[PDB]
């Protein structure tokens, strides 16, 4: 029912948000050289 | 670091430059919509 | 410090065309 | 007719335990109160002596500089010049770096 | 066009070379990210950009460019108007809407067929010229600033210039370069080290003095076009369709963006250093001069110093130029800078000078750019391959000289790619190979 | 091939498939993070945190020497260690 | 040994020239339909 | 056109012609170990089981007739370094001039099983073709396995009738070739535990006969005679090349790791055996001893056994060789012709140092003394420029007890240094390199190849198995994919 | 926990006061470090001129004792060589010459205070890796 490409964008988006939020947490986080 | 009077946007500054790269990723939505 | 809600909203300006428009009509 | 390291045996003079005047790089002249940045230039410009004191009677010393020499001289030693370890300028850049 | 009577999605583009562009939009849209792009980053370099910090230590790509043309810094490479830069990235940025503004149009709402309203110049790529009078548009276009250049550098208010006298300083070309032999000259000049054709360039009066040059030169090109249909040696030669116009015109970036990432790794005028890292060799020719000095002031004698290898630490000879820097550093002998400069002589760097005549707002400079050097990790951990975290700062030169390659490079295959699938429709084998009339299973066997 | 089971864009679009998962999705994506927060995946897979790498004076590292009484060993380590 | 320089260089050019010469002379003929 | 790995195949049908084939491969191995072994035994030299057991001088295959027991030569002498008794026809010489004769035999019985390839027995009755009962074939040949497996492990090494097999244990080595008591305890898998292996013989014996019986007697299920197609020669390859890979890897382990079915002696002494210091702690107990109970540090370590000390010489740990480090152990150090003494360095101060070893991993290695308790009290410096530590600033020095140095002690600066770098590698000794002009590299232990070589062998045999077995299986498809597509 | 007070706690005359200090401080200390730059000075060494190195010790042989939270703010604010003969301000990043390094005219006595007890502070915990380079990475 729901349209395919509106789900795909959201788990997309999903991999971006939570991939971009790993390389944030590579700068303070606790593997960063501070 | 803008003029003084700008202070309230150093927040979107921040952002503009992401822009230009979000295009390639809309054209895609569209021609997922679109079936290819 | 706020810098990420205000980007949120542009990012999902995009998207939100395809919506507003999927709605309507046109582009096909 | 058995030929033999230099540096390895002037290692085994004085020269390994304290400062050569005549020889040693002019690196290990840090290691005390005050002496590296001028005095070396002059302790280590200045001909080579024969003697240990020869250091006290260097042409333009300070009243104080003349002090410090005579407070330090308690490591400083001598032993021949060494071709090997003088030539090339190498004691004022022995290739040593940190 | 939908999708059958056209490619397949991933060479979507491919259905707009399909009748007459419905869009040159697309092209203008984009023509907007370009141009926006700058009043993005322009915005966001000078949004992080600090005064005293050393404008190459702060990731600035953008904003080392409108100094290097004078504005915002005046006497040494120091910043004192954080107002220029601001502006300039605020007005393209707004400048962009305009421009996708109506891209965005043309690809949609307007005639999906300028072939038809063709009327003003109008469209179709076999029809010889057309093109031949719309490239000749954009030439006058180019060489419209080339003078646009040469007023900033002539009458708006200079350049920077770090050989101009005084040291690097904001300064008015005055007399530009007549004589051909040199403006001209670089391209018939040496390619590899020692002489590159475009690359060398001491100063700005050769600089702008070329540019000039280049505008009339170029102008005179679009008012030629513009004016006449090619000769037919030309047609003779070069297949002609919208792609394989595409497909030249493409390989002319490739080669060009080398041209670039050769140039912004090597030079010092157009690419100050003080905007931008010290260039590479600088870099192993500064940390020369800094031990030439702390030895030399620690009480050695250089010149006369036997060096570990045969040669000498801080003084060795060249074969052509008899004197120079000497470590691994030789290979830069060629590397020349205002911090550097003085202490040179006619045989080559001179003993007396360097001896008693090296002053100390060089052994400075010559520290920074001796640290400040172009190495570092993706990281950004600026240093050798293997230093500690800590110090971090990669040179302009590092990230401009190596996208551009990397770019320039797949370029180049993109001249091939479309060269490849071009030449192809001048027999229309492109679309494959005819399983009824293949020229080989109908050709003397090799044996 | 002739191929017959249960179809994926029917679910991955499904109108119960977003319903059931929305809330248990991210009930994993909690769960795993509370594991972190507690802090008990460190005592979980003995995974030392930051604030106990080393002890506090010595420079040494805690390193199993015998296989047999390995578990000794640890412990001991472990032991004097904060 | 100057001679080797220029012996070398007719030998380039000549080339370079024929390289040239050969393409110049358009290739959109020499295919399949000589079209 | 048939091609060449092909052409091998012909048989497969026809167990004639193939028993002639096995009857040679057969008949061309036997020669090569009479072969070799004459060649060996064409330049073992036994002068010293001290400093020159074979292992050196780079034996392979005469370091079994050990383990069986032929333990000498009809020249008067043994490995062990007996005199006055020599062993009857079966002594090396023996054992070769025997496997040349067998060989030879074979070659003939081999050219026989040829022209005359057609006989009734390898045609089957009801068949009007050559075909071969393999499920039970395969029981007999079981049933003389054990009965021989048995027949030898109660039979020989219980030395019952014959000799004992070579045994020893981790002092001299004392080496010797004893009769053995099958002890079937549980120690009896301590693959150390020499009895533990007439036992398993007498043991395995036992359940091969059984087994044999069992397969002449017993019929295959036809489910199992359907899936592993038995009856079709080619299974019984794949069927085996298996198990023979494995029995490989096994003797590889046994090979490397130690094993009483590879002694200390008759190998090269375990890699593993100098990772530990077993040799020195083992040595240093009774050094130990001797001291504390009333010696001269002198009397004390020219109290240690040549042969023992030699053990602890990096030189003979297996692993320092090198893939293409061509020959014999001895064109490495050189010969060994005596132990100099043990090594012990002196600091000026007087405190004892050790120098630290070289692990088996560096072909490179600098020299380094540490203080008894792992501080850094001597080295011999790279810089040298800004040495802190080195033999001449800190006045090493050198003593020597046992060997041949004994009680003499050395002082130069130099030859301290250099004892020390020759120290790095164990015991000091003395080599002759000149005799066989030695290079001053090391080789690798017959142990050492061994285990390299049913190494690529095994690793490479498990291909075959998984090339035959598939090709056993899949004889159908082996032509085509059958012209008939679509269902599936 | 581990970066404990008196650990960074450190001395600050010549005659026996200690600072103590914060983690507030300490923190400056690292930003500042890099900022006023490491870029000869990255690690505990010294790139322009590698005989002189930055661990404890050397401070204190230095003249006048250099060892002092006190000492290297004297330094930061006028250099002078390790013989304390001459100044070697032109050459050396310092307040007595702002116009030379720009990095050093935000710097204040609050800032100067923390790149300080970032210098004396860095050995106790890191050991060795402070004064040597490469060797000990
Ligand atoms: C003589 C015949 C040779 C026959 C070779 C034929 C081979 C076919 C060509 C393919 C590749 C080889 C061609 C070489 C071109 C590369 C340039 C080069 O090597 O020459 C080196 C020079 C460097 O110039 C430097 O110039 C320096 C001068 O600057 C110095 O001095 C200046 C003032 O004089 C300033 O003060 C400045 O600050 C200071 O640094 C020094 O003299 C240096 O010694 C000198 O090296 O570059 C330049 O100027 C030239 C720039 C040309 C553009 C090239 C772009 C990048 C190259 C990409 C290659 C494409 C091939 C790719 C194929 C695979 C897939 C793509
Ligand atoms: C090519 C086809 C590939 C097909 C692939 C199929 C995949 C199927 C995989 C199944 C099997 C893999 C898992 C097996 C794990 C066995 C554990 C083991 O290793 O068991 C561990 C022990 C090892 O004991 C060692 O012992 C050493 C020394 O001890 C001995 O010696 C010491 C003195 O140094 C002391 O005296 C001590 O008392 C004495 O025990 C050290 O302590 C070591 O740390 C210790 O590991 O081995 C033993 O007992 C067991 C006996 C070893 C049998 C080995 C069979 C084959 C593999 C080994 C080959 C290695 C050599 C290869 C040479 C080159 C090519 C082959
Ligand atoms: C001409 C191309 C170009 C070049 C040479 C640079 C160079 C730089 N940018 Mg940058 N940038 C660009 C385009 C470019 N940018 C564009 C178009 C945008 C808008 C999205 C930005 C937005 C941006 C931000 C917000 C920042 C930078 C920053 C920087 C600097 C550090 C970035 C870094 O170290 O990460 C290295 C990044 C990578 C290694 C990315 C990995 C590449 C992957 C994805 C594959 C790429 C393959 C492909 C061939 C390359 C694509 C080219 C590129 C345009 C994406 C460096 C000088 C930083 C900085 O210096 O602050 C002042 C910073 O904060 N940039
Ligand atoms: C960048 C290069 C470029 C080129 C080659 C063109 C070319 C063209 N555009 Mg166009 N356009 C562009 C950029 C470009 N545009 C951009 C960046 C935008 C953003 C808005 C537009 C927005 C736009 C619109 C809305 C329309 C066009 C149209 C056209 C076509 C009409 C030609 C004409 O007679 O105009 C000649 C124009 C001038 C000589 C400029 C005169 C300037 C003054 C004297 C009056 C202009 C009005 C005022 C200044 C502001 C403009 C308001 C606007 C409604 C026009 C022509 C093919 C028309 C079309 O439909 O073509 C089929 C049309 O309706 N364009
Ligand atoms: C901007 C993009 C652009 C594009 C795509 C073109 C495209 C074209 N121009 Mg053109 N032109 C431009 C800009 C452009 N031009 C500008 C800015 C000007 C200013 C003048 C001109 C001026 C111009 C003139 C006068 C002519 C052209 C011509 C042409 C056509 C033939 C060109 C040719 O194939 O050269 C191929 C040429 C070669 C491959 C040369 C090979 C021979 C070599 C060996 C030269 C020898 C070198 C010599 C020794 C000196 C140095 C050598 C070496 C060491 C460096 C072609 C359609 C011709 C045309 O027919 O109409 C205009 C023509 O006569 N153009
Ligand atoms: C274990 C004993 C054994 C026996 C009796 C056989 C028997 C056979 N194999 Mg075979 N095979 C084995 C082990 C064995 N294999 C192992 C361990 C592997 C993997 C390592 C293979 C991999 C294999 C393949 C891929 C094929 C066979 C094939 C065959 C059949 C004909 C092939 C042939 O003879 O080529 C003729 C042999 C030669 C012309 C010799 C030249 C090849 C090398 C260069 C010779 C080197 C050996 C010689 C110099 C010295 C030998 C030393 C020794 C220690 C190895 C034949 C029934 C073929 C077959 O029947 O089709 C499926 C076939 O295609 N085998
Ligand atoms: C989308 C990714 C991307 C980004 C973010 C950049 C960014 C940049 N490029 Mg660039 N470039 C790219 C892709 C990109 N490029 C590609 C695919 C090529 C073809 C290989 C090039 C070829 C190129 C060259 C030859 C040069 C640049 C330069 C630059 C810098 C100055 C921009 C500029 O020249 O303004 C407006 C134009 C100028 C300031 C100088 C114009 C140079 C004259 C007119 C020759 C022709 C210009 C060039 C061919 C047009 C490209 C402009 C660019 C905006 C795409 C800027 C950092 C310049 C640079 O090195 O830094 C100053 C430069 O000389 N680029
Ligand atoms: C463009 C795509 C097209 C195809 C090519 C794409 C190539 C992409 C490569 C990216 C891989 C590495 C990601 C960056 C690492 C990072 O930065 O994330 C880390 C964990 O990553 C990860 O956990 C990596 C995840 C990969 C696991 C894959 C397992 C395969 C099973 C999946 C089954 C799915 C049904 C988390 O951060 C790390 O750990 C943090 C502590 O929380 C530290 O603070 C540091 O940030 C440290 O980096
Ligand atoms: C604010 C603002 C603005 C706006 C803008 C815009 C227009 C933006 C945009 C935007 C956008 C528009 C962005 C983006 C995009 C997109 C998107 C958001 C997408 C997506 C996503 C995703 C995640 C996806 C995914 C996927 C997959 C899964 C695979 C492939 C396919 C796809 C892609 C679908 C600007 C800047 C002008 C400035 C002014 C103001
Ligand atoms: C890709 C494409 C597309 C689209 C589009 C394009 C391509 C383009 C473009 C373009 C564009 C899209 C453009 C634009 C724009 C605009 C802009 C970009 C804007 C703006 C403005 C701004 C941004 C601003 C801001 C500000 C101001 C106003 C001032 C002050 C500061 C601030 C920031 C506040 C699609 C997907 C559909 C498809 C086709 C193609
Ligand atoms: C008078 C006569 C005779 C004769 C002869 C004989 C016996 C012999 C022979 C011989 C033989 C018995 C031979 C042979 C052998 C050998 C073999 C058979 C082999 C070889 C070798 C091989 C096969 C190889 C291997 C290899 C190579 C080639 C190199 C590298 C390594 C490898 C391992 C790979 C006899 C005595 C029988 C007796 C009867 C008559």
């Amino acid at each position: 029912r729901i349209p395919l490409w509106i789900v795909a964008t959201v788990a997309g988006m999903g991999v971006i948000v939570i991939v971009g939020l790993f390389f944030y947490g590579a700068y303070a986080g606790l593997g960063s050289s501070l | 670091k803008l003029p003084e009077a700008y202070a309230i946007f150093d927040p979107l500054v921040d952002v503009l430059p992401v822009i230009p790269v979000l295009f390639f990723a809309l054209a895609f939505v569209v021609q997922a919509a679109v079936g290819f | 410090i706020a810098q990420l809600t205000m980007i949120a909203m542009i990012g999902i300006a995009g998207p939100m065309i395809i919506f507003l428009l999927a709605v309507r009509r046109g582009n096909l | 007719e058995e030929l033999v390291n230099v540096v390895d045996e002037k290692l085994g003079t004085a020269y390994g335990e304290k400062i050569d005047l005549n020889n040693t790089n002019i690196a290990a002249f840090i290691q005390y109160r005050g002496l590296y940045p001028t005095l070396a230039k002059l302790i280590v410009k200045n001909a080579p002596y024969e003697s240990v004191e020869d250091v006290l009677n260097i042409p333009g010393l300070t009243e104080r500089q003349k002090q410090i020499l005579r407070e330090n001289l308690e490591h400083f030693t001598v032993t021949e010049v060494e071709t090997a370890l003088v030539e090339g300028g190498d004691r004022y850049n022995n290739g040593l770096y940190k | 066009d939908q999708e059958s009577s056209g490619f397949a999605w991933w060479a979507g583009n491919a259905r707009l070379i399909n009748l007459s562009g419905k869009l040159l939009g697309a092209h203008v849209a984009h023509a907007g990210l370009i141009v926006f792009w700058a009043g993005a980053m322009t915005l966001f370099e000078l949004a992080h950009f600090i005064p005293e910090k050393p404008m190459y230590e702060q990731g600035l790509i953008l904003i080392p460019h409108i100094a290097t043309l004078g504005w915002g810094v005046g006497p040494g490479g120091e910043v004192v108007d954080t107002f220029p830069f601001f502006v300039v990235g605020v007005v393209h940025l707004i400048s962009s809407a305009v421009l996708g503004f109506g891209g965005v149009y043309h690809a949609i709402r307007g005639p999906e067929t300028l072939e038809e309203y063709s009327s003003f110049f109008g469209y179709d790529w076999k029809d010889k010229n057309k093109m031949t009078t719309i490239l000749g548009f954009h030439l006058i276009v180019l060489g419209i600033g080339a003078l646009l250049l040469v007023a900033k550098a002539m009458f708006f208010g200079g350049l920077y210039d770090t050989w101009a006298p005084g040291g690097g300083d904001v300064r008015v070309i005055t007399n530009p370069t007549l004589d051909p032999r040199v403006i001209f000259g670089y391209l018939l000049k040496s390619p590899f080290g020692g002489e590159g054709w475009i690359v060398s360039v001491n100063n700005l009066e050769d600089v702008v003095g070329g540019h000039i040059w280049i505008g009339l030169i170029c102008i005179a090109g679009g008012i030629w076009h513009i004016l006449t249909t090619p000769f037919g040696w030309a047609r003779r030669a070069f297949i002609w369709s919208g792609e394989a116009y595409l497909s030249y015109s493409l390989g002319a970036l490739s080669m060009m963006g080398f041209i670039a990432t050769c140039f912004v790794w090597f030079n010092n005028t157009v690419y100050p250093s003080e905007f931008y890292g010290p260039t590479g060799p600088e870099a192993s020719q500064a940390q020369a001069m800094t031990f030439l000095i702390r030895d030399q002031k620690l009480g050695a004698n250089v010149g006369s110093a036997q060096g570990p290898t045969g040669l000498g630490k801080y003084l060795m000879r060249s074969p052509t130029g008899e004197i120079i820097f000497g470590g691994e550093t030789m290979r830069f002998w060629d590397f020349r800078g205002p911090w550097l400069e003085p202490l040179r002589g006619p045989n080559g760097l001179d003993l007396n000078k360097i001896k008693n005549d090296i002053q100390p707002w060089q052994e400075r400079r010559a520290a920074e750019y001796m640290t400040h050097a172009p190495l570092g990790s993706l990281n950004s951990v600026g240093g050798v391959a293997t230093e500690i975290n800590s110090v971090n700062f990669v040179s302009p030169r590092s990230w401009l000289a190596t996208s551009h390659f990397v770019l320039a490079f797949f370029f180049l295959v993109g001249h091939l790619w479309h060269a490849g699938r071009a030449r192809a429709a001048a027999a229309g084998f492109e679309k494959g190979i005819d399983r009824e009339s293949e020229p080989v299973l109908s050709m003397p066997s090799l044996d | 091939g002739t191929t017959g089971e249960r179809p994926f864009s029917d679910i991955i679009t499904s109108v119960r498939y977003w319903v059931i998962h929305s809330i248990t999705i991210p009930a994993l994506f909690i769960a795993g993070w509370l594991f972190v927060s507690t802090g008990l995946a460190y005592d979980v897979f003995g995974t030392p945190r930051p604030d106990s790498y080393y002890a506090q004076e010595q420079r040494s590292i805690p390193l199993v020497t015998d296989r047999f009484e390995a578990k000794q060993q640890v412990e001991t380590f472990l032991e004097q260690l904060k | 040994m100057e001679t080797l320089k220029i012996t070398v260089y007719i030998v380039v050019t000549f080339f370079v020239l024929l390289f040239v010469f050969g393409f110049l002379s358009g290739d959109p003929a020499r295919n399949p339909k000589r079209k | 056109g048939l091609p060449w790995y092909r052409v091998h195949t012909v048989l497969i049908n026809d167990p004639g012609r193939l028993i002639a084939a096995h009857l040679m491969h057969t008949a061309l191995v036997a020669g090569w170990a009479g072969s070799m072994a004459l060649y060996e035994l064409a330049t073992f030299d036994p002068s010293d089981p001290v400093l020159n057991p074979m292992w050196r001088q780079g034996m392979f295959v005469l370091p079994f007739m050990a383990r069986l027991g032929v333990t000498g030569s009809w020249s008067g002498w043994s490995i062990t370094g007996e005199t006055g008794i020599d062993p009857g026809f079966w002594s090396f010489e023996g054992v070769a001039l025997a496997h040349i004769v067998l060989s030879g035999l074979l070659f003939l019985a081999a050219c026989w099983h040829w022209v005359y390839w057609d006989l009734e027995l390898f045609r089957d009755p009801r068949t009007g073709e050559p075909a071969l009962d393999l499920p039970k074939m395969f029981g007999i040949h079981l049933f003389l396995a054990g009965l021989l497996c048995f027949g030898f492990g109660a039979f020989h090494l219980t030395g019952l009738f014959g000799p004992g097999m070579w045994v020893s244990d981790p002092y001299g080595l004392t080496g010797s070739v004893q009769p053995v008591a099958p002890e079937w305890g549980p120690d009896g898998f301590n693959p150390y535990n020499p009895g533990g292996v007439v036992a398993h013989h007498i043991a395995a014996g036992i359940v091969g006969i059984i087994a044999g019986l069992f397969h002449i007697l017993v019929r295959p299920p036809q489910r199992l005679y359907k899936a592993l197609r038995m009856g079709n020669i080619e299974t019984v390859l794949s069927s085996s090349i298996a198990a023979v890979f494995f029995a490989a890897f096994v003797v590889a382990g046994t090979m490397w790791y130690g094993s009483a079915t590879t002694p200390i002696e008759l190998f090269g002494p375990t890699r593993y055996q100098w990772d530990s210091s077993y040799f020195q702690q083992e040595i240093n107990r009774r050094v130990q001893a001797s001291l504390a109970s009333g010696a001269t540090l002198e009397e004390a370590w020219s109290a240690i056994p040549e042969k023992l000390a030699f053990y602890d010489y990096i030189g003979n740990n297996p692993a320092k060789g090198g893939l293409f480090r061509t020959g014999p152990m001895n064109k490495g150090d050189g010969i060994a012709q005596a132990w100099k003494g043990h090594a012990v360095f002196r600091n000026k101060e007087g405190e004892e140092l050790f120098v630290r070893r070289m692990p088996a991993f560096f072909e490179s290695f600098p020299v380094i003394l540490t203080d008894k308790n792992g501080v850094v009290k001597a080295d011999i410096p790279f810089r040298r420029a800004e040495s802190k530590y080195s033999f001449e600033q800190q006045g090493v020095t050198v003593s020597f007890y046992g060997g041949e140095l004994n009680g003499q002690t050395f002082t130069d600066p130099p030859t301290v240094k250099s004892y020390a770098r020759k120290a790095i590698f164990g015991e000091i000794f003395e080599f002759d390199t000149e005799t066989l002009n030695s290079d001053g590299i090391f080789r690798t232990s017959p142990r050492g190849w061994f285990t390299f070589a049913h190494a690529v062998f095994a690793l490479l045999f498990f291909f075959g198995h998984i090339w035959h077995g598939a090709r056993t299986l899949f004889r159908d498809v082996f032509s085509g994919i059958d012209p008939e597509l679509s269902p599936e | 926990a581990e970066l404990t007070p008196e650990v960074l706690t450190v001395p600050l005359n010549s005659e026996g006061k200690t600072i103590t200090l914060t983690e507030k401080q300490y923190l400056e200390g690292k930003r500042l470090f890099q900022y006023a730059c490491a870029s000869c000075h990255v690690g505990g060494i010294t790139k322009t001129n590698p005989s002189l190195d930055l661990r404890t010790e050397t401070l204190a042989l230095a003249t006048p004792p250099r060892d002092n939270i006190e000492g290297l703010v004297d330094y930061m604010k006028n250099p002078t060589t390790y013989d304390g003969e001459q100044e070697i301000a032109e050459v050396h990043p310092s307040l007595r010459s702002a116009d030379i390094f720009p990095k050093m005219r935000n710097l204040t006595e609050k800032d100067l205070v923390a790149i300080a007890g970032h210098i004396l502070v860095e050995p106790k915990i890191l050991g060795d890796k402070w004064g040597g380079g490469k060797v000990y990475y």
